[PDB]
RNA sequence: GAUAAACGCUGAAAGCAUCUAAGCGUGAAGCCCCCCUCAAGAUGAGAUUUCCCAUUUCUUCGGAAAGUAAGAUCCCUGAAA
RNA sequence: UUGGCACCUCGAUGUCGGCUCGUCGCAUCCUGGGGCUGUAGUCGGUCCCAAGGGUUGGGCUGUUCGCCCAUUAAAGCGGCAC
């Protein structure tokens, strides 16, 4: 998981979602998991 | 001069029973504080205690808006170093609702010897049954 | 969960069948009677009240005599409650013998520790002395009472004061021997209190 | 939503009960969201148009559909053990997995789910309540999830595991 | 027992997808229990068992004082304190 | 921290290091849980949760600091009139 204030798609497969009022991107590529 | 002043035991103090089911914890508490203080009687005298006795039933069903059930924290400090204990309003509404309502109303009473006497006139029950039937309590609406 | 009241007689040692040598406390537990059963209906909790040692009449008052008359027994020196027991066991006035335990039973021993009177922080709290030489004028003293900022001393600054005579529970002592005709338990190791001290032996909570 | 033969969808205030051949379900929905019964067909009524209601609407539909199809033909999640010495046994009501641990790992299915094991290398989880099937199947996969290096462990039968060196 | 990070199930909003919005689970030496000790001056002064009983003279009145009960103390012999 | 300012104290607010006694924060040194890995395994790296407890004895120097010896699961960093 990357935890950073700047969370944004790193490839075309990256999806930006919100869980529990936290912006995150989920992706097939696990390196691209990000939580804000 | 001539302004009336209530004497101790002059004004008839009545027993009221109030269902807490659904009412915001404050809102219930603010109305009850006024009844205990006697603010609803023209005989109101600031130094005397002309108020009524209040039984609250169903305190377990008391309302907590927003995320207050998880996010409203009640703190106690033992006065020992690092002796701060915390409880959520939610946990306290489940396990110790009598405590939850007493904390809420105590904060809205005068902070003095008379305020401490007024608090003794409050009876809180989690459920629907009190044991004060002898006092012939009259239902009160908010 | 079984329980009994005894007096600490003293310590000795026994050779095991193995050949090992173990220290034991001898607890004499004669004259334990069941005096009262507390129920949830009457008292709010389950407990059996056991009276231990027989006491001369002139040492007992009318309130005491009236309480042991219900159990058809004489006044008792020590009365203690046991919780976590099965009330179906225990009839009122029934003796409680040391054979409620068996060799190998793991017990908790509860008693009042020996009285050391007024004691300093070195003996009472195991604090360190200051240096004894190199110009030191600080030997058996409590250390700084605390920082400056809070213009007061926090509420567990350990200081001199009365030392023992506290209730203490030693957990998980093995019963090594039970002698019913002598009303004696042998417990491996030591239990709190001087010789002649009340000891409450009950089944290990763990 | 279409009701198949044998299914009796009833409604008691806000809570729906759906008793069928395979089993029987009881699920409490949000009041304001009202659901209409008919001899063959079911439609859900979204009263107002607020974010809350737009959502609940699609859910009450989806869950009711799931419930009904749940008591009709039912739900089968299928798992596939990979790796040397990975085997599942079925002894009574206990699914006993040997998946490389020093101890064996055992599972007792709840009220309504059944764990039949055709081959030792594969497991199948039958039930009517789809979430109860989902959870048990996940819990069994959770014991040894697929590892990326040799693909060993418990996977779902269609699952696509990422692979490394 | 309930949770953190996290992992999921079911699942729409958004015919897909999605751990989340409704709804279920997993999940820390941490939180609350469990363990040990103090604790009803907890003036909110709790409970149980047992004991003593309704005395005398005054006080218009309310109450007062003066012998006692159960029980405790003074005093004395002491230590396990 | 190095500083700036000069607002309290010059009819006195004792100033470094150590000893004794700690207590608090968490930006976590160890132990617990976890995501990613250029994670085969054993070791690691990095980030997230976590402050319950724990966190050594010596040589040199007044030292703090630091270097060194030998350990340790670890030899945390800070505040409390340094
Ligand atoms: C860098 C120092 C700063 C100043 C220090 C302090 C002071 O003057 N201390 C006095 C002290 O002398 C004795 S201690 C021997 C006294 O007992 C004590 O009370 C006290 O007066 C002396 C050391 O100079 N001032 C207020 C500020
Ligand atoms: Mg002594
Ligand atoms: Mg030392
Ligand atoms: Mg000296
Ligand atoms: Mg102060
Ligand atoms: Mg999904
Ligand atoms: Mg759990
Ligand atoms: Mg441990
Ligand atoms: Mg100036
Ligand atoms: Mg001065
Ligand atoms: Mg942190
Ligand atoms: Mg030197
Ligand atoms: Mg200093
Ligand atoms: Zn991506």
């Amino acid at each position: 998981m990357k935890v950073r204030p700047s969370v944004k798609p790193m490839c075309e497969k990256c999806k930006v979602i919100r869980r529990k009022g936290k912006v995150m991107v989920i992706c097939e590529n696990p390196k691209h998991k990000q939580k804000q | 001069r001539t302004t009336y002043m209530a004497k101790p035991g002059e004004v008839e103090r009545k027993w009221y029973v109030i269902d807490a089911t659904g009412v915001s914890l404050g809102r219930l508490s603010s109305e009850v504080a006024s009844i205990l203080r006697g603010k609803n009687k023209p005989q109101f005298t600031p130094h005397i205690d002309t108020g009524d006795f209040v039984i609250i039933i169903n305190a377990g069903k008391i309302g907590l808006t927003g995320k207050k059930a998880t996010d409203k924290i009640y703190y106690r400090h033992s006065q020992y170093p690092g002796g701060l204990k915390s409880r959520t309003a939610g946990e306290m509404r489940t396990n110790n609702p009598e405590k939850l309502l007493e904390l809420s109303i105590k904060g809205m009473l005068p902070k003095n010897s008379l305020g401490r006497q007024l608090f003794k006139k409050l009876h809180v029950y989690g459920g629907s049954e009190h044991e004060h039937a002898a006092q012939q309590p009259e239902v009160y609406e908010l | 969960t079984k329980g009994i009241l005894g007096r600490k007689v003293g310590m000795t040692q026994v050779f095991t069948e193995n050949g090992e040598l173990i220290p034991v406390t001898v607890i004499e537990a004669a004259q334990n009677v069941v005096l009262q059963k507390k129920t949830v209906e009457t008292d709010g909790y389950e407990a059996v009240q056991i009276g231990f040692e027989d006491k001369r009449a002139i040492l007992s008052n009318k309130p005491e005599q009236g309480h042991v008359a219900k159990a058809n027994t004489t006044p008792k020196r020590f009365i203690r409650e046991f919780r976590d027991v099965n009330l179906d066991e225990y009839e009122i006035g029934a003796e409680v013998k040391v054979d409620v335990f068996a060799e190998g039973d793991i017990i908790d021993a509860t008693g009042v520790s020996k009285g050391k009177g007024f004691q300093g922080v070195i003996k009472r709290h195991g604090q360190s002395r200051g240096p004894m030489a190199h110009g030191s004028r600080y030997h058996r003293r409590p250390g700084s009472m605390g920082p400056v900022a809070p213009n007061r001393v926090f509420k567990n600054k350990l200081l001199p004061g009365r030392m023992g005579g506290e209730q203490i529970t030693i957990q998980n002592l093995e019963i090594v021997k039970v002698d019913v005709e002598k009303n004696v338990l042998l417990v491996k190791g030591n239990v709190p209190g001087a010789k002649k001290a009340l000891v409450q032996i009950k089944t290990a909570t763990k | 939503i279409v009701i198949p033969a044998g299914v009796t969808v009833t409604l008691n205030g806000s809570t729906a009960t759906v008793k069928g051949p395979k089993g029987e379900l009881v699920k409490e929905f949000n009041p304001e969201i009202t659901i209409k019964i008919e001899g063959n067909e079911i439609n859900v009524s979204r009263p107002t148009d607020n974010k809350n209601h737009r959502a609940l609407h699609g859910t009450t539909r989806a869950i009711l559909n799931n419930m009904v199809v749940g008591v009709s033909e039912g739900y089968e999640k299928k798992l596939e053990l990979i790796g040397v010495g990975y085997r599942a046994q079925k002894q009574g009501d206990k699914l006993v997995l040997n998946v490389g641990y020093s101890h064996p790992v055992e599972f007792v299915a709840p009220k309504g789910v059944d764990i039949e094991v055709p081959a030792n290398t594969q497991v199948i989880v039958k039930g009517y309540n789809k979430e109860h099937v989902g959870e048990l199947a996940a819990n069994i996969r959770a014991v040894r999830p697929p590892e990326p290096y040799k693909g060993k462990g418990i996977r779902y039968e269609g699952e696509h595991v990422r692979r490394k060196e």
